[PDB]
């Protein structure tokens, strides 16, 4: 009774089924708002039977419950009024089957829609990562008013705009509306509405809709901004700005607080993402919601206006592809003949062949990208000018709506080199391109690769699910229970350099976290910030411009909370602005966030670039015979103290490396000081003197091996 | 030349490579398998005779009484197809087996059998295959797929990498019989060989080798070679062969005849070996120390003692050398063991042995088989012998024996079925060679290592299992073999084989309920291959590699056809030109190539055969001769491709289409699209559904014809001629006299398949497509089936299409459709629902079917009949009663329509358990079907008589021809008319016995079918009668439905929208459909664009044709324009002319083309872009094809003119109403008070534990608690929630859900003090 699957724990405390629940395939209905959702009328009818019965007996249309059931199943006239009344304020939960991250369940306000499919808001689909392939989402209904409060207050889209994994808005527009917005803030040199002046955006829209002017053209227009530099006070200024017609038209949708420089760019997916980020970070939540709604609507409308299309002619194959392929064929034939001549080996032959093929492919990529990006060459109102191209494919790629450089490379040019099921890269690349036909063999090999990818995706899905299960079940217990452990002890956080470019800055790693020790600027004897205060974006930027390099910050591991964690040890609750609140557990969300991308995962010498002074760590060196500096410490690392003073570059120095300079000295940007011989372990000597055979027995311990090249042998 | 029917609608085509060979018969494999299975072929050879002679002769041991088999036969099946479907029984025929039983006397073995007998005894009943290769098990259609299993034989694998985490590559061998115990041989990281059987406990290999009765000395002789040392008065001079010196270092001065050949410490170079060979130096003088390392081979014995001087397999030293020297044995033999050349694996393999006598090895085997039993000498001996040397429990098929010999570099292909000692010896020899480098492992995924079966194979195996079972029974009963008082029907039993075969066909991973919704669906499913099933790797534990495709599948298994998700690469389909090798392997065609002429003849090649040869690529340039104009040409030789000389290949690919399977061969412009979406679409083609009307897919591939003709959904013309009667019911064909046979001439009747149930609850029906008195050609369509169009497969529908973002309504794949598309209902589809009700007999009376039901509204009863069953044609709805069923008590249990589904009753079928009466409607329906059957018999007899008597009249045109006398008297006596002494009178007499036979056969068939209809068909026990009802629902379209094209372009439909909101061109025509452009770049396919331009151009041509038809533009201008259209550019295959065409055909074909110009395009030999631009230039449409569009809402042009054209969308079988489902308050499960699940039972959505974690992720507490508690238990909680909600209150008393109390008191029952706390 207690053990096994039939055991009561595993029998009835597990994924169950739920009444007052529904499911169907989903659609868009963009005219809806993110604070609201669609729901087919029939689903509303069956879902809320007791509710409708209660309102019915309240109105006394049929006193007994059986008669009310008969009325509703008959679908009589008055029932729809009752349905609207109950749906007046009664949010519901929408859900997807693979519930990876917590936005996969979400609260929304239904609206009664005809048909047989659920209209779902566009942007939230990206949070649901649910394409409209036919995904069947489910629906649940809270019962108690407390549950309604929870949903409307916690699971509400308005309350769920940023990711828990990190602070980026999860409501970033995905693929289509971004094309429209990119179409807005892009200039054609000469068209209608080029070369005049406007008093405001309103007449800009008027002239655009008139067709008297183009959607975009460099034009000075007076615009006004409302800045909050003061202590939470608006200051309204105005001035002329050069801009595209579409850009000025877009300016209206911006709320008062934001400036204009933010919109004065090409508005890529990252650019618009930081636009939302600024809007939330400065103007809070509701203005962001309204701004995003209007962004959706206007961008859809003007993408429809765009007539953004795609055609065979819209893809261009540079003629140099023929020439480049001819050169590559000649080169590979030459190298194969050289192998036949015996100069080189089969392995070396193959390696050089693949190298030259890759180089030719890179040449083709550069040629086609040049052919694509600036193809628009036209009169300027004068003779001729070349601008960024208005071909649909480059607009798509550069806008970041979908795809990347690699896919457009596949579309226009050769699709590179395919590997085999063994994983070894194949000697013969895919000489052809998709726009032209692909031979039997190239398609066959590409199918090997694609099927390998598909099976790997399935296996990765299963493994990610299992690993996520492990991560959640290990971390089910942990919860926030105390505000502050009152601990002075925390971790140290610094930027990260693997031995090249800095990969993650200090601003990102430190944001939203309460410092453990105060910040000591190098105006030393300066308490730059207090000792136990949260670090949000303004403070982080203060630190960044102050050039703070290493900061001691509070961490959960250092928390001294008995049976829980201290809030100050945890810092900001991402997906929310304020510091984390009491009681709110974090282990489950942490595990779930780290596990969500489990599907998205995969299954000599140095030339210093920057200019700065030389610093060394784990330093133990000596001047060699030649006068250069060699290092007598294996764990030595070189830092390039920048002009400001921070370590912008860090590289691991092997033993006995060759240094043209030394510590505490200046090195020009782009000067080779870091160099060495990675092979062979040196026996460099600390001191100088006669080298006697102290404990060297010849013929028993060592052997005299003679070199056949020079004559000067060496004891072995 | 082209057929009249084919000339009805000539499809334009693009293609340069000539069609050297056509598409073969697509459904060949199943027909081959079954026809080979069932035939009275001599000498067995993979037939029922093979199984019989395998099980026969039979006789009880020393019983002097032998049952021998004579022959087997199969009469007609008890039923035919349609009545079998209606009744619901198997479609099977008996198995009448002539057996001869003969018994001798005592001490007369060779003496004549004292008694003989023979009889055609009954042995089971076997299902029969359909003409479409299918079967019918119980009113249901299913397909038996073939499994791509491992070829039986011997194989070798590495098992490297992670094995032991040492980096030491292992080497394993596996002999796998076609039928028998597995056998495996395995090394270990200690370089010690081992063996295991059936994955049992590991054992040393050599233990079984000595168990084969081979001595240790014999074993070492087999696995080593002798090295001799001679006592030449001192130092044990050695016989040296130079070949035993490579890769060695001389620890002493190798010298002879006073000459030094290798100094001590100098390694033996090839120069030293050559010095020794030329000097011919064999005997040398070795030091004693060099012999110490050596290992003695045999056992020496002293003459005086006779005792063991030294055991075999023992290292030597000076003491042992002296001990054998005192005996004076001049011969000291060791074995040449080298670390590099011959690792001494056998030595320590022997040293690990537990014992030496064969008896102990047999004892070890006996213990190992069934551990925990006493070791018995004789039982163990018989066990070992029959385990691998008896047909009873071990054998190798011809394929197994063939490949075993082949792998072993042998010369004979046919051999014993059981193993032999030398077989295992040589397998071990190969294993040790591979361990030493020579030879290699066998890549399992390579097809030649694999094998494919066919239905006959497994069916015969089951027959063999049943045969051995009944043989056990027969021998048991013959142990009491009496003196001829019995015949061989007391010996026999009918249950075993019939039970085995029917059970196997019913429940099996190979017999699958067929996917019957679309000609493509069924043909593909039949042309399917799997890796699952018995002897088939499990889905979850399958290796990633076997999922991955191996290069040798080129042409043999389509890489692009296999379902995605739960499993991939295990159910890969069958390539188009692939056939089955005689030995169960995959033969593929090729075009032979001579010195310089590509021989157009066909030559078949096997998998391993390809590797040896090098073959020319498909898209090869040849000029009027097969002469490859390019001296350098890409060809593939051994799993790789590169450019080779003009004359190095002797074979050449048959056609571009070979590379894919049927499921992928229908995708236009595949070459321009990624494999991922290609495979996705190709799968999606499987699940398409027909609409009400076919739409002649504009961008054809040429494969539609082959699939159409092979897929027997249509009424194909067995012979040419003319149709004399045309009707929806049936068709009458008067075959041409030359085509007609002299005897049994008659005329043919084709029976159309009407509206009837599918296997996906869809509709299926055939419709005539030819007018009366119309010429018809042999082997050609007469009446299209579902989704077939004049004998061409029309899956979905082609519509005007455009790519642009329309108000964000096409966000991800949300397809946009105008109300126009639904207005003509062209997407509309039909579905059939078969609701069944049974009448069993329970306690307290049987289940009645009366109309009388207590407490039901008369309105519900109004639509019912006198008995209590609905009338056909009732527009019923969800909830209404169909058949009035009541459980005596009395209580109402009447069947009803499912909730939420409407429909219209099409038919009611009624069957009754034999021995109970029938109600008024059941009797009426019985009589109606009786009348229908009698009508059918009467009309076929009448028309056949009319044909026969018209033949009589034709005969009497001569030979006493009479005009007034013939028509004066009636057709009763037309032979009485005069005729001279001719064979015609006898021929007329023959027609008279034909007439009499018609009368008598009509009478007998009438009686037989009368009885068959009247008799109560056998039903499952308990039921008195079962009634099925068929409901038709015409579902058109709504938002949420799913449809796609032919590029994997998945898409649900956003919102049916007005014609007036849609954009339209300058001439005003709006766009039917609008799709998302952004599917193009990310989902790397572009062929949709190319075909879209192509379809736009074809439709423009068709529109011009239709315009010039509406205007009277008599055939001259039409003929010229059509001529211009068909030639159209570069080298092509059409090469048609209009001078040959019959202006009637010209106008008829133009009419057929007024709706569009169908275009054919092979997989890779299709048209080029400029050719599409060429056709566009022929059309009035822009060369780019991007047309300016005008918005309905705003009313002006869209800047950046838009790509528009025509796409062939398909309606997928995922209708939103089907996927729609919810529940508020239904029934609870019996085991637990939780909502049920699914749609068939009114369940609720399943809340998963990850959803629980997500709820936990949010701070929402009450929600999770109530959801898992009251929305999935507490009596107060749910009751009070009902009170709150009906009262209008929205509030909960959470309390505590009594399950906690259940657990608490369960623990309390245990000696556990568990309690709450403050
Ligand atoms: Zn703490």
């Amino acid at each position: 009774m207690i053990k096994g699957k039939q055991g009561r724990f595993r029998q009835n405390l597990l994924g169950k089924r739920v009444d007052y629940s529904g499911r169907s395939v989903i659609t868009v209905g963009p005219y809806l708002r993110l604070h609201q959702c669609g729901l087919p009328k029939k689903m509303a009818l069956e879902l809320f039977k007791p509710f409708i019965y209660g309102k019915l007996e309240l109105r006394g249309l049929a006193t007994t419950i059986k008669a009310a059931k008969k009325m509703v199943e008959r679908e009589e006239a008055v029932v729809w009024d009752i349905l609207d009344e109950v749906i007046r304020e009664h949010p519901v939960l929408l859900n997807r089957a693979p519930t990876l991250h917590r936005l996969g369940i979400q609260a929304f306000e239904p609206v009664l829609i005809e048909g047989k499919a659920i209209q779902l808001h566009p942007l939230v689909c990206a949070a649901y990562n649910a394409d409209f392939d036919g995904d069947q989402m489910a629906v649940h209904v809270p019962l108690t008013l407390e549950a309604q409060l929870e949903a409307r207050a916690l699971m509400m889209s308005t309350n769920n705009i940023l990711s828990p994994a990190n602070g980026e808005p999860i409501i970033v527009p995905s693929q289509d509306v971004v094309l429209g917005l990119y179409y807005m803030t892009r200039d054609c040199v000469n068209a209608k509405g080029e070369g005049m002046v406007l008093t405001g955006p309103k007449e800009a829209e008027r002239l655009y809709r008139s067709g008297l002017a183009s959607l975009h053209a460099r034009v000075k227009v007076r615009i006004t901004e409302y800045e909050k530099d003061a202590n939470g006070e608006l200051v309204a200024k105005t001035s002329l700005k050069d801009t595209t017609v579409g850009r000025a038209i877009l300016w209206m949708i911006v709320p008062k607080g934001l400036p204009y420089s933010i919109v004065n760019q090409a508005l890529g997916k990252k650019a618009i993402s930081k636009m939302l980020n600024t809007c939330y970070r400065i103007l809070g939540l509701k203005p962001t919601v309204i701004f995003a709604d209007q962004i959706m609507y206007t961008g859809f409308a003007y993408a429809a206006r765009s007539g953004a299309s795609v055609g065979i002619d819209d893809m261009v194959i540079p003629e140099k592809k023929h020439e480049i392929i001819s050169e590559a064929e000649a080169e590979v034939a030459e190298i194969q003949e050289q192998f036949q001549s015996g100069l080189v080996t089969a392995g070396e032959r193959y390696n050089k062949v693949i190298d030259i093929w890759a180089a030719a492919n890179d040449r083709v990529s550069k040629a086609m990208m040049d052919n694509l990006q600036t193809e628009t060459v036209i009169n300027r109102d004068g003779q001729e000018e070349k601008q960024v191209s208005f071909n649909s494919i480059y607009m798509m790629a550069d806008s970041g709506a979908r795809g990347s450089a690699a896919q457009i490379r596949q579309l226009a040019g050769m699709r590179g080199l395919m590997a085999k099921p063994d994983g070894s890269i194949i000697e013969t690349p895919i000489t052809a391109n998709f726009r032209e036909g692909l031979n039997v063999l190239q398609y066959f090999i590409s199918t090997h690769g694609a099927r390998k990818g598909l099976a790997d995706t399935a296996l990765k899905t299963a493994n990610s699910g299992y690993l996520t299960r492990r991560l959640v079940d290990v971390a089910q217990d942990l919860v926030v229970t105390e505000d502050d452990c009152g601990t002075h002890e925390g971790i140290m956080m610094t930027p990260v350099i693997e031995g090249g470019d800095v990969k993650e800055p200090l601003r990102d790693r430190v944001l939203g976290r309460v410092t453990a020790e105060d910040v000591l600027k190098p105006g030393t004897a300066d308490i730059l910030v207090p000792r136990n205060t949260l670090l949000h974006e303004q403070w982080c930027d203060l630190l960044e411009e102050n050039s703070v390099d290493a900061v001691k910050v509070r961490s959960v591991v250092s928390c001294d909370t008995d049976f829980g964690v201290c809030a100050h040890c945890y810092g900001r609750d991402l997906a929310r602005g304020h510091i984390i609140n009491k009681g709110e557990a974090i282990g489950v969300i942490a595990a779930q966030s780290i596990g969500e991308p489990g599907t998205q995962l995969t299954m000599s010498s140095i030339q210093v670039k920057n200019k700065g002074s030389i610093k060394l760590s784990n330093v133990k060196s000596v001047v060699n015979s030649s006068g250069k500096l060699v290092i007598t410490s294996r764990n030595t690392e070189l830092k390039l103290i920048d002009e400001f003073g921070r370590t912008k570059e860090s590289y691991k120095v092997p033993y006995g490396a060759v240094l043209a300079k030394g510590d505490g000295e200046q090195v020009a940007g782009g000067e080779t000081v870091a160099n060495w011989d990675p092979h062979t372990m040196p026996v460099i000597t600390e001191v100088s003197g006669f080298v006697r055979f102290t404990d060297m027995i010849d013929g028993q311990t060592i052997t005299r091996q003679t070199d056949e090249l020079t004559g000067l042998s060496s004891l072995v | 030349v082209y057929s009249y029917t084919e000339k009805k609608r000539i499809r334009k085509d693009f293609g340069k490579r000539p069609q050297v060979l056509d598409v073969p018969y697509l459904l060949s494999i199943q027909l081959d398998s079954f026809q080979k299975f069932i035939e009275q072929d001599p000498e067995g050879q993979y037939g029922l005779e093979a199984a019989f002679r395998s099980v026969f002769p039979i006789q009880s041991y020393s019983g002097n009484s032998e049952l021998q088999y004579v022959s087997y036969r199969l009469g007609e099946p008890v039923f035919d197809v349609q009545e079998c479907q209606i009744r619901g029984v198997t479609y099977s025929a008996p198995l009448r087996v002539k057996l001869r039983l003969v018994i001798y006397e005592r001490e007369a073995p060779e003496g004549t059998v004292k008694d003989i007998k023979e009889q055609e005894v009954y042995m089971g009943e076997i299902p029969l295959m359909t003409d479409n290769g299918t079967f019918v098990i119980n009113g249901t259609e299913r397909v038996i797929v073939s499994q791509l299993h491992r070829s039986p034989g011997v194989f070798f694998d590495s098992d490297k990498g992670k094995t032991h985490s040492s980096g030491k590559v292992l080497y394993n061998a596996r002999i796998i019989p076609y039928r028998g115990s597995w056998l495996d041989f395995e090394f270990d990281p200690k370089d010690n060989l081992f063996v295991r059987i059936d994955r049992r406990r590991k054992l040393p290999a050599t233990i079984i080798l000595r168990a084969l009765n081979y001595t240790t000395e014999q074993i070492l002789d087999l696995f080593f070679e002798k090295v001799i040392f001679e006592i030449r008065d001192n130092k044990l001079q050695m016989e040296l062969v130079p070949e035993r010196l490579r890769g060695e270092t001389a620890s002493f001065d190798i010298e002879a005849n006073g000459k030094v050949y290798v100094e001590k410490g100098r390694r033996i170079t090839a120069r030293h070996i050559r010095q020794l060979e030329k000097d011919d130096v064999k005997l040398i003088e070795v030091p004693v120390e060099y012999i110490a390392g050596k290992v003695v081979a045999k056992d020496y014995i002293d003459e005086s003692t006779g005792e063991l001087i030294c055991a075999a397999n023992m290292e030597l030293s000076l003491d042992l050398l002296a001990k054998l020297s005192q005996s004076g044995h001049k011969r000291i033999e060791t074995l040449f063991t080298n670390d590099l050349d011959h690792g001494p694996y056998i030595s320590e393999t022997l040293r690990v042995d537990p014992t030496n006598d064969r008896l102990s090895a047999l004892v070890e085997i006996y213990r190992m088989m069934r551990p925990g039993e006493p070791p018995t000498r004789e039982a163990a001996e018989s066990l070992f012998e029959n385990l691998f040397f008896s047909e009873d429990r071990y054998d190798l098929s011809a394929v197994g024996r063939m490949k075993f010999n082949r792998s072993l570099l042998r010369e004979e292909i046919e051999g014993s079925g059981i193993l032999s000692k030398d077989d295992i010896i040589d397998v071990m020899k190969k294993l040790i060679d591979i361990r030493n480098g020579k030879g290699e492992v066998d890549d399992i995924d390579h097809l030649g290592n694999r094998r494919i079966r066919s239905v006959g194979e497994m069916a015969e195996n089951q027959f063999r299992v049943g045969l051995v079972r009944v043989e056990r029974a027969v021998k048991e009963r013959l142990s009491l073999g009496d003196l001829d008082t019995l015949m061989p029907q007391d010996m026999i039993n009918a249950k075993p084989i019939s039970a085995a075969v029917k059970e196997f066909f019913g429940s099996s991973q190979l017999s699958q309920f067929m996917d019957q919704n679309n000609p493509l669906s069924e043909i593909t499913h039949k042309r399917r291959i799997s890796a699952l099933g018995p002897g088939g790797l499990t889905r979850e534990r399958a290796g990633f590699e076997v999922r991955d495709v191996h290069p040798t599948h080129y042409g043999r298994v389509c890489p692009i056809e296999t379902p995605e998700g739960p499993n991939i690469g295990l159910i890969n389909s069958l390539s188009v030109y692939a056939q089955t090798n005689e030995y169960g392997f995959l033969e593929t065609p090729y075009r032979k190539v001579t010195d310089g002429v590509v021989t157009d003849e066909i030559h078949y090649l096997s998998a391993i055969e390809e590797g040896n040869y090098v073959i020319a690529q498909a898209n090869s340039n040849l000029d009027e001769e097969g002469h490859f104009v390019e001296d350098l040409v890409t060809c593939r030789s051994k799993g790789e491709s590169s450019l080779f000389s003009r004359d190095q290949v002797d074979y050449m690919d048959v056609s571009t289409q070979q590379v894919v399977s049927v499921g992928a061969s229908l995708i236009p412009f595949l070459e321009h699209d990624d494999a991922n979406r290609a495979l996705m679409g190709a799968n999606m083609q499987r699940q398409a559904v027909p609409t009400l009307r076919a739409d002649k897919p504009l961008v054809g591939t040429g494969m539609e014809r082959a699939v159409a003709v092979d897929s027997g959904v249509t009424a194909v013309a067995k012979r040419g001629g003319v149709v004399q009667y045309v009707d929806a019911s049936r068709i009458v064909i008067k075959v041409n006299e030359d085509e007609m046979y002299p005897g049994e001439a008659g005329i043919d009747i084709y029976n159309l398949t009407k509206y009837t149930r599918s296997n996906q609850n869809t509709c299926i029906n055939q419709m005539p497509c030819v007018s009366l008195g119309e010429p018809v050609e042999r082997g050609d369509v007469l009446a299209d089936g579902p989704s077939t169009d004049l004998g061409e497969l029309a899956l979905g529908q082609n519509m005007r299409v455009a790519f642009m973002p329309w108000n964000g309504y096409n966000f991800e794949d949300s397809i946009l459709v105008s109300e126009r598309v639904v207005q003509e209902d062209r997407f509309t589809t039909i579905h059939i629902q078969e609701l069944a009700c049974v009448s069993r007999d329970t306690k307290l009376g049987p289940e009645e079917i009366t109309a009388d039901i207590p407490n039901v509204g008369e309105a519900a009863l109004s639509k019912l009949d006198e008995s209590g069953i609905v009338y056909i044609g009732a527009e019923v709805t969800g909830g209404d009663i169909l058949v009035g069923k009541v459980t005596p008590k009395v209580k109402d249990s009447s069947l009803r329509v499912p909730n939420g589904v409407s429909g219209t009753v099409i038919d009611v079928q009624v069957f009754t358990r034999d021995g109970v009466e029938k109600d008024k409607r059941a009797l009426e329906i019985e009589e109606m079907q009786l009348k229908q059957a009698k009508k059918d018999l009467s009309e076929e007899l009448q028309i056949l008589e009319a044909g026969l008597f018209s033949r009589i009249r034709a005969v009497l045109v001569a030979g006493g021809v009479e005009a007034e006398k013939l028509d004066k008297l009636p057709r009763d006596r037309w032979l009485e008319l005069g005729l001279t002494d001719e064979e015609k009178q006898n021929q007329l007499e023959q027609l008279a016995e034909q007439y009499d036979e018609l009368k008598h056969e009509f009478e007998k068939k009438l009686e037989a079918k009368r009885r068959k209809i009247t008799q109560g068909d056998d039903l499952a026990p308990g039921v008195l009668k079962i009634v099925k009802v068929y409901l038709a629902v015409k579902r058109r379209i709504q938002p949420g439905d799913k449809m796609a094209g032919r590029h994997g372009n998945k898409g649900v439909i956003s919102k049916i929208n007005p014609i007036e909101d849609m954009p339209y061109d300058e001439n005003g025509t709006p766009v039917d459909i609008v799709l998302n452009p952004l599917g193009v770049p990310s989902r790397m396919n572009i062929g949709q664009i190319l075909e879209t331009h192509l379809g736009m151009a074809a439709k423009g041509i068709g529109d011009k044709i239709n315009a010039m038809l509406k205007q009277q533009q008599e055939v001259a201008k039409l003929r010229e324009f059509i001529q211009r259209a068909y030639d159209l550019g570069a080298d092509v295959r059409q090469k048609v002319d209009l001078s040959t065409f019959s202006d009637e055909e010209v106008m008829r074909l133009a009419e057929n083309l007024r709706k569009g110009m169908p275009i054919a395009t092979p997989v890779f030999d299709g048209a080029k872009e400029a050719e599409i631009k060429e056709l566009l230039k022929l059309g009035d449409l822009p060369t780019s094809g991007q047309i300016r569009l005008y918005d309905g809402r705003t009313g002006e042009q869209f800047e950046r003119p838009v790509t528009v054209g025509y796409m062939y969308m398909l309606k997928l079988n995922h209708l939103v109403d089907d996927k729609m489902h919810a529940r508020s308050t239904g029934s609870y499960s019996l085991v637990t008070q939780q909502p049920l699940g699914g749609k068939a039972q009114f369940g609720g959505q399943r809340f998963g534990e990850m959803e629980v974690w997500a709820l936990e992720a949010y701070g929402a507490a009450y929600t999770l608690q109530e959801m898992l508690t009251v929305k999935s238990d507490d009596v107060n909680g749910r009751t009070k929630m009902y009170k709150n909600i009906v009262d209008g209150n929205h509030q909960m008393e959470p309390g505590m859900p009594e399950s906690f109390n259940v657990l608490l008191k369960e623990i309390r029952s245990l000696g556990i003090n568990i309690e709450l706390e403050d």
